[PDB]
């Protein structure tokens, strides 16, 4: 997910 | 935690500096509205989603969990986000400051003037209730926690039970009485059963706009969307 | 007016003596339960018991005031949620279960039955579980269902006024509760929060719930009534 | 109207 990313980055 | 450990003026503080910023349309047909609209909340999501980890207590969460809450509440953020940036200006919506639309625009796409009127409607609400900004980043906070808590959490309930703490402060700092506490307290909460209705309403109406092809979405959002399904 | 003069004790007396009875089905137990029955008997339940609400609506503090119009839109907006929220409060003490009727009990297995059923059911199950949680009392429950009715359809929209002001007086009434069930001030604010965020939620099942049922009308599953048709027609 | 028949009487 680019949720995934995005709450990690 | 860390956020059980603050005060109420810590609490408004820290969420006051975690505001978003407001972000700008890129400078109507059909088309042209949706296709704004989607770039503008695009690049909103962002910054939602670092403003989300700004937010005490949502941190300490799993990851799977954030993203649970987010995926649930984005649309409510955003629409509350809406709401409280028009307040200031009736009969019309600030989707960004060079894009200030009223209901009359909102007819240009397909079963949209039916959420811009409810949009429009608790704009109204605020204005009426003179909403303060430290009580508006309380109420986008709670969402966040709230609106997918029971789709799953001692840890959520015990910041919500802080943030209702921070608003009763504020209220008693405006030299409201108890009765005054309370009473706005449940004015302010009721409102989120509103904000709900619009986010599912706007949710279904996005997922239309999806079938109809009428703009392209982006990945982000289709992410968000195949959430809600 | 009436409701604006009443106490909070005569406000929770009023709510309590107006609630509406526990209706029964038809579940006849030797037949299990294809998707049609499943909807059949849902559908016949909730139709009847539409029936009680609309008449119970009449004896809500404040409803009779209104005119017919406003009335009708305020039920044509929450009759799911007050549906919902009943369906709740008589499940608290069946834990993994949902009360239909005391002749229909049900867990989330059987609401496999239908289509795009379960996700609902486990939406109810959780609502009942913080209901069970909360250890909610019967005088919060129907002051809840009463806010539920005045407030769901009062942004859709002269006197908004009047209904803020019973919604104030409800707020009193909850308040009220708290006070005297020896609740500090703290907790009295915490606690009210905790039961109007629940209303969100309610207005997100009564939402999926309505959209499931403009599916079900359109799958010809099992025909509606001609009541649940024009509540549904009211809500796209 | 069912409804507003119903509220009538
Ligand atoms: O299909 N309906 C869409 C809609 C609506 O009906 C009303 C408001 C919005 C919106 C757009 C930007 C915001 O910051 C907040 C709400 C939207 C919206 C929401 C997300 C988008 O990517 C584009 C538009
Ligand atoms: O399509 N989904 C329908 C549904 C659901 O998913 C969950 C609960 C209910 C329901 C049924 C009876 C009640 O008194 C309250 C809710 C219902 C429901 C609501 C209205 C009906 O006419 C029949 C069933």
């Amino acid at each position: 997910k680019i949720l995934h990313r995005l709450l990690q980055d | 935690s860390l956020a059980l450990s603050l005060t109420a003026d810590q609490m408004v503080s820290a969420l006051l500096d975690a505001e978003p910023p407001i972000l700008y349309s890129e400078y109507f047909s059909e088309a042209s509205m949706m296709g704004l609209l989607t770039n503008l909340a695009d690049r909103e999501l962002v910054h939602m989603i670092n403003w989300a980890k700004r937010v005490p207590g949502f941190v300490d969460l799993t990851l799977h969990d954030q993203v649970h809450l987010l995926e649930c509440a984005w649309l409510e953020i955003l629409m509350i986000g809406l709401v409280w940036r028009s307040m200031e200006h009736p009969g019309k919506l600030l989707f960004a400051p060079n894009l200030l639309l009223d209901r009359n625009q909102g007819k240009c796409v397909e079963g949209m003037v039916e959420i811009f009127d409810m949009l429009l409607a608790t704009s109204s609400r605020f204005r009426m209730m003179n909403l303060q900004g430290e009580e508006f980043v309380c109420l986008k906070s709670i969402i966040l926690l709230n609106s997918g808590v029971y789709t799953f959490k001692d840890h959520i309930h015990r910041v919500l039970d802080k943030i209702t703490d921070t608003l009763i402060h504020l209220m008693a700092k405006a030299g409201l009485t108890l009765q005054q506490q309370h009473q706005r307290l449940a004015q302010l909460l009721l409102i989120l059963s509103h904000i709900r209705h619009m986010s599912n309403k706007g949710m279904e109406h996005l997922y239309s706009m999806k079938c109809k092809n009428v703009v392209p979405l982006s990945d982000l959002l289709l992410e968000m969307l195949d959430a809600h399904r």
